[PDB]
């Protein structure tokens, strides 16, 4: 018999988790912060009660892994533009990128 | 499991005397006890079942007592054929663990 | 660059609720004398 | 009773975010700088407005507990935070207690064991003890700090930040507050207000300074420029109406 909620609940199921892959672009959830990025080891020293780091523009740039308390750094996945360099089709059809 | 300590040990007494042995339990068990008789070179023989209950074919001198944790076996009159080994047993949980044992002579 | 894997991390699973011990019992209570066990403040895995 | 002036005290970490070498601007419940706080020496029941800042310049054993509630009767809950020599117990329990309770086995627990809900045991004049109690959105938050000070009657000159202790889901209401003196000797109480602050996180993430965004015009200028140093000139800050 599940006594329904009359006071804040204290019993429910465990929350599963995956392995910690590093140095690859991975969608990530760390105790509820969600985002996509590349996770790498960090030399930051958060105080004991501090979980995640925000920068000057208020963007999260670090998370502490919940199970092993290691500070990790979030760096955005590579993005940019592609340009084609050509000597003009009047001379050749060989290009560079 | 259940850890059950047989406090009495190798004991010496004359023939025809009161003898009492105790078999303390780690935690209380509701009189789920068995006493076993053992002789050297002989297979174990069932002696007493369900704490204080005598089995058929056993002399009346043996008697059991104790509730929860203070289980005890008492023999009013000692006999020369009574010089042998006694084994404890409990069957409250499924992990059925015996006792250390006691020696008589 | 597109993401390849997907990970989630959560604290250690600690303090499991002990309903397993009630389910496997050498002694079972009689129907008229039903016994109530209160499971409270623990992690309960109903998938087992 | 008497009043004493708080000299830039009552600042705490408002989140669990790590900021390095930043001048952050926050808006939350803080104790205004240079404010009068009542001085008590020995403790009747007191109100609880959005939280409270409690300072005690005593160490031995006298101050080891608090009680919280709105309309304390045999029906409403009550927070117990009484401290032992090696443990503390968090007992939010539905009871009432007799007038003038204290610690002599407790005086108020003669009937104060009624239909209780939640239990917790976590935490086991030379040192000043500073605490901040907050109750909001069904959550009770404790901030605490320990500082070695001497030869001060009012609060010491300096800056210190109050790290967070516990966040507990009591899920009840609290309006009255009282202390449980171990009657077998001075403390200070201040009220929080919604204020805007300019916190100065240093390299390691520790708050080093703060500015009250409404103290005086110069503080408003610093708060607008988001810097602790301004140079000669005229700066527009606010709007008069
Ligand atoms: C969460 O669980 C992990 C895995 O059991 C813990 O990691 C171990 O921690 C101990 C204690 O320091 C180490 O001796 C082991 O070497 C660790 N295991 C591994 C594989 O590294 C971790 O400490 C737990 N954390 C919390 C907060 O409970």
């Amino acid at each position: 018999s599940f006594e329904l909620l009359h006071a804040p609940a204290t019993v429910c199921g465990p929350k599963k988790s995956t392995n910690l892959v590093k140095n690859k672009c991975v969608n990530f959830n760390f105790n509820g912060l969600t985002g996509t990025g590349v996770l790498t080891e960090s030399n930051k020293k958060f105080l004991p009660f501090q979980q995640f780091g925000r920068d000057i523009a208020d963007t999260t740039d670090a998370v502490r892994d919940p199970q092993t308390l290691e500070i990790l750094d979030i760096t955005p996945c590579s993005f940019g533009g592609v340009s084609v360099i050509t000597p003009g089709t009047n001379t050749s059809n060989q290009v560079a990128v | 499991d259940i850890q059950m300590t047989q406090s009495p040990s190798t004991l010496s007494a004359s023939v025809g005397d009161r003898v009492t042995i105790t078999c303390r339990a780690s935690q209380s068990i509701s009189s789920w006890l068995a006493w076993y008789q053992q002789k050297p070179g002989k297979a174990p023989k069932l002696l007493i079942y369900k704490a204080s209950s005598l089995e058929s074919g056993v002399p009346s001198r043996f008697s059991g007592s104790g509730s929860g944790t203070e289980f005890t076996l008492t023999i009013t009159s000692l006999q020369p054929d009574d010089f042998a080994t006694y084994y404890c047993q409990q069957y409250d949980s499924f992990s059925w663990t015996f006792g250390q044992g006691t020696k008589l002579e | 660059v597109q993401p390849t894997e997907s990970i989630v991390r959560f604290p250690n699973i600690t303090n499991l609720c002990p309903f397993g011990e009630v389910f496997n019992a050498t002694r079972f209570a009689s129907v008229y004398a039903w016994n109530r066990k209160r499971i409270s403040n623990c992690v309960a895995d109903y998938s087992v | 009773p008497a009043y004493t002036n708080s000299f830039t005290r009552g600042v705490y970490y408002p989140d669990k975010v790590f900021r390095s070498s930043v001048l952050h601007s926050t808006q939350d419940l803080f104790l205004p700088f240079f404010s009068n706080v009542t001085w008590f020496h020995a403790n009747p029941v007191l109100p609880f407005n959005d939280g409270v800042y409690f300072a005690s310049t005593e160490k031995s054993n006298i101050i080891r507990g608090w009680i919280f509630g709105t309309t304390l009767d045999s029906k409403t809950q009550s927070l117990l935070i009484v401290n032992n020599a090696t443990n503390v117990v968090i007992k939010v329990c539905e009871f009432q207690f007799c007038n003038d309770p204290f610690l002599g086995m407790e005086s108020g627990v003669y009937s104060s064991a009624n239909n209780c809900t939640f239990e917790y045991v976590s935490q086991p004049f030379k040192n000043l003890r500073e605490f901040v109690f907050k109750n909001i959105d069904g959550y009770f938050k404790i901030y605490s700090k320990h500082t070695p000070i001497n030869l001060v009657r009012d609060l010491p000159q300096g800056f210190s930040a109050l790290e967070p202790l516990v966040d507990l889901p009591i899920g009840i209401n609290i309006t009255r507050f009282q202390t449980l003196l171990a009657l077998h000797a001075a403390y200070y109480v201040g009220y929080l207000q919604p204020r805007t602050f300019l916190l100065k996180y240093n390299e390691n993430g520790t708050i080093t300074d703060a500015v009250d965004c409404a103290l005086d015009p110069l503080s408003e200028t610093k708060c607008t420029l988001k810097s602790f140093t301004v140079e000669k000139g005229i700066y527009q800050t606010s709007n008069f109406r």
